[PDB]
């Protein structure tokens, strides 16, 4: 028997669904969200961290004129300075007053840190619904794990169950996101060879592993002190270092719906939105039949204590009157009031003990226990 | 180090207790141990030492 | 020192296993059975599987010219000339290495693998496979060409080096031989022939036991024993046409195997360059193929409406060029565009 | 990813003169059956002692094939493509 | 989708990554009983 229901996207509030198949005897079934995950197909573009200029010795030509050569190095900047006369600690590096040179040099690739300090700027698209699912079946707690698409069907203990689809596509994720070890971020990043200096992608990387890397820097090499021997320059800081203080809160604290936000793999798990549909295929050894159950009669309901609460705040005590033994399913029939117990046993004239949750401060309530109904008169207090 | 298993004991699966010519001095004790090693990293280690014969009375 | 002899033939043996079709449609236990015919390589190699072992002597020695199989209960060598692959027709073999076959079949619908023994008596193992392996590229060729594009494929490498693709074994199950029980004046003598002999009487007193000696069950009849030859000794291929050993649970060893499927590149034809003429938005294009050739056509605007068709022989074909452009390739040759002026 | 599948088949359980027992595997595609009144024969004769009350347990289980890491599939959810161009300018009599 | 692949189709195997231990399969594999006096596993399955 396929019974179809309807829960609000709402994990850590459990459900009682009856399932009334005809000529069975009722069944109560808790259903729980235990996590609802969104997880992002994502395509790496590139990999940013903070730079390093590379600056070797100054090639100083004593005597004679150094020539500068168009080298294919990121951010390669080369400068020949004409009428040096350098000092070391024992005096003048070169044997002539004047005609000395210094060629200085200097190119930008990935520091040292990039394998450790790095954010990873992707490609995020159409993303994958999957729900866990709590389910309180035939007294024992199952576990079902399904994609929220309406077509993954995942079988336990002879249960089919397909979930979803899901009522709302929202994702806290846009088209271009970036990611910092526990962090993501939404961020129309620059694209490739668009990186701008001192800013977020200044220095750009397609993969950690890249030995070419794009760099936009600004760094420009000026002519050194008077009889000192230096390489001295102006470049825009760490656009990396600059991103990290400048970045904000990430989606883990702006998301909307209550999102919280995972790394590895990138995924919103538990945003509150909209609604999910939920069909179980039941078998048909689940089922007791009508005349296989116990049948009651001289039901009366009283309720000694109440507190009208989000929790069960409220005790009710029904006594009945059973035909034989067996398990009955507890439902209440009234929507504004949801009692705790799911199945409680019955046995000839005796009483039962169930906790009802409601927001009234004066309800009036119906509990199907087995296929009998009985009334409940309750004065909750705040 | 790749460890191989036996009985109660552990040891390098490049060289099993047994060397040399495992397999012509007790054919069944071999074949007991490889099986005994399937799921083990280094099987193939132990395969290869277990199946070679270098024996002692050989000039080479 | 000969440290470098590791040799997993010494530890392993060729045996008889069921085979549907031993000749004239007649099953038997055949020394040549088949296990498994695998075809992923898309150059059409074909990797086979048999109970034999090609290129070992029974001494376990390497020898290419030379070949073991299970004769009776004891392991007999054969000639590799003796053996062969065929489907309608026969096979051109090119790798042998163990319990496998490489072999370059025609079209067939069966999958036949045989040899001759010492005896002059030849064994044969027929399994139904439908064998018609898919062109590589757009031209249906014959013969391997040494120039032309270089396509990806997959083959089963000629390396007789086993390091990647492997095979379960385990020990062989109990050798059923009624040979082993004679009849003693009106009573059972079991032999062993320095053996360990599993046997089992329907009669009193001592009937049962894993005896490595010479035993008599007296008050019985030689119809009313089982013996069987126990193989503790040698590891065997784990195959579904032969017994699990009852004694040992899941008990498993496994071994590399010969001629791993790898990606390499397979070389194609380029089919002539047809003769075109020209005409108002129209190409026309006389084709000579010397071979089945894919001619395939495509607009280059928002509406391509992609058209294919294998030509066997000279066909003219009129084909309309639109002002977006036509773009149309002839077998492996690189796409020919057509723009109207 | 995708590929051909190879089933693993071992070698059958005959279990003479007794009744072998199938157990639930947590294999892909695992399939036991156990077949009475079976008499097997092998090259010598019949492999079990008994005539009647011989089992066959029959088992099998579904896996990638060996050929998985050179003949394969892949199946990706594509997003958003990033539009990107060569071009060749003559720029002050050379081409850029 | 992983887990929802038919027999004889693409998909009838499915392997989340390449070097994944645990595979997905729908071949609609059924053992059948093996031949008088034979040892073999006789099968049926829907092809590749």
């Amino acid at each position: 028997y396929e019974h179809v229901t309807v829960i609000p996207n709402t994990v850590g509030v459990p459900y009682k669904t009856l399932v009334n198949r005809p000529g069975y005897s009722p069944m109560v079934l808790e259903m729980e969200l235990l996590s609802v995950t969104l997880e992002p197909t994502l395509s790496l573009d590139y990999i940013t961290c903070e730079y390093k200029t590379v600056i070797p010795s100054p090639y100083v030509k004593c005597c004679g004129t150094a020539e500068c050569k168009d080298k294919n190095l990121p951010d390669y900047s080369c400068k020949v300075f004409t009428g040096v006369y350098p000092f070391m600690w024992g005096g003048a590096y070169c044997f002539c007053d004047a005609e000395n040179t210094q060629l200085s040099e200097a190119h930008v690739e990935k520091s040292e840190s990039c394998k450790t300090e790095f954010a990873s700027a992707y490609r995020a698209h159409t993303a994958s619904a999957s729900a866990k699912l709590r389910v309180l079946y035939q007294g024992n707690n199952i576990t079902v794990t399904a994609y929220a698409n309406g077509d993954h069907a995942v079988t336990v203990k002879d249960a089919k169950f397909i979930v979803g689809p899901m009522s709302s596509a929202w994702t806290p994720f846009d088209n271009k996101i970036v990611v910092y070890k526990g962090d993501v971020y939404n961020m129309d990043y620059p694209p490739f060879g668009a990186g701008r200096p001192g800013q977020f992608g200044d220095i750009q990387s397609r993969t950690p592993e890249s030995k070419d890397v794009y760099a936009n820097t600004q760094l420009v090499l000026q002519r050194p002190a008077a009889g000192t021997v230096h390489v001295p320059y102006s470049q825009a800081p760490s656009g990396f270092k600059y991103w990290l203080k400048e970045r904000g809160a990430s989606l883990q604290h702006t998301a909307p719906f209550g999102c919280q936000i995972a790394t590895n793999p990138v995924r919103a798990v538990n945003c509150a939105v909209g609604n999910m549909p939920i069909s179980i295929d039941i078998p048909e050894a689940a089922f007791t039949r009508v005349v296989d159950a116990p049948s009651l009669t001289d039901m009366s309901c009283e309720v000694p204590a109440c507190t009208h609460s989000s929790d069960f705040g409220g005790v009710a005590i029904i006594k009945y009157a059973a035909s034989k033994k067996g398990k009955c399913a507890v439902h209440s029939m009234t929507n504004a009031v949801t009692i705790r117990e799911a199945e409680i046993e019955v046995e000839g004239n005796s009483q039962l003990q169930i906790s009802f949750s409601t927001a009234l401060a004066s309800a009036e309530f119906r509990v199907q226990v087995c296929s009998t109904q009985v009334h409940c008169a309750a004065e909750c207090h705040p | 180090p790749v460890m191989c298993l036996l009985a109660n004991t552990t040891f390098p699966c490049s060289q099993p207790p047994c060397t040399p010519c495992c397999y012509e001095k007790e054919p069944e004790e071999t074949l007991r141990m490889l099986e005994d090693n399937v799921m083990r990293p280094g099987y193939y280690q132990l395969l290869q030492a277990s199946l070679t014969c270098s024996p002692h009375r050989q000039r080479e | 020192s000969t440290k470098d002899n590791f040799n997993v033939y010494k530890a392993t043996r060729p045996y008889l296993a069921h085979c549907p079709d031993c000749g004239e449609g007649h099953s038997c236990h055949s020394p040549v059975a088949l296990e498994r015919i695998r075809n992923e390589a898309t150059d059409g190699t074909l990797k086979i599987q048999v109970s034999l072992q090609i290129g070992i002597k029974t001494d376990d020695s390497h020898d290419w010219t030379k070949l073991r199989y299970m004769d009776n209960h004891m392991p007999a060598d054969a000639e590799r000339a003796g053996l062969f692959v065929r489907t309608s027709a026969p096979c051109t073999i090119t790798g042998t290495m163990g319990h496998f076959i490489l072999a370059r079949c025609p079209k067939g619908e069966t999958l036949t693998v045989g040899f001759t023994d010492s005896r002059k008596i030849s064994h044969s193992c027929t399994h139904p496979f439908h064998h018609d392996p898919p062109v590589i590229g757009r031209e249906k060729f014959h013969s391997r060409p040494q120039h032309g594009k270089e396509l990806p494929c997959s083959t089963y490498v000629q390396s007789t080096a086993a390091t990647t693709e492997e095979i379960e074994v385990h020990m062989p199950p109990d050798t059923p031989d009624r040979t082993l029980m004679s009849q003693q004046s009106g009573n059972v003598k079991i032999t062993v022939n320095g053996q360990t002999v599993r046997y089992k009487c329907n009669c009193g007193g001592s009937n049962e036991g894993l005896t490595t000696t010479d035993k008599v069950i007296n008050n019985c009849k030689v119809d009313q024993c089982h013996a069987a030859v126990t193989n503790h000794k040698k590891w065997q291929y784990n195959s579904p046409l032969v017994p699990r050993n009852a004694e040992l649970g899941d008990r498993k060893g496994k071994i590399h195997i010969p001629f791993p499927l790898a990606n390499v590149t397979c070389r194609v034809p380029k089919a002539r360059n047809p003769t075109v003429t020209y005409g108002k938005n129209q190409v026309i294009m006389l084709l000579y193929p010397d071979h089945p050739t894919l001619l395939s056509y495509r607009n280059m605007g928002e509406e391509p409406n992609y058209q294919e068709e294998w030509v066997m022989h000279k066909k003219e074909v009129v084909l309309t060029v639109p002002t977006e452009g036509l773009e149309v390739t002839w077998g492996n040759n690189e796409p020919y565009k057509y723009w109207p002026q």
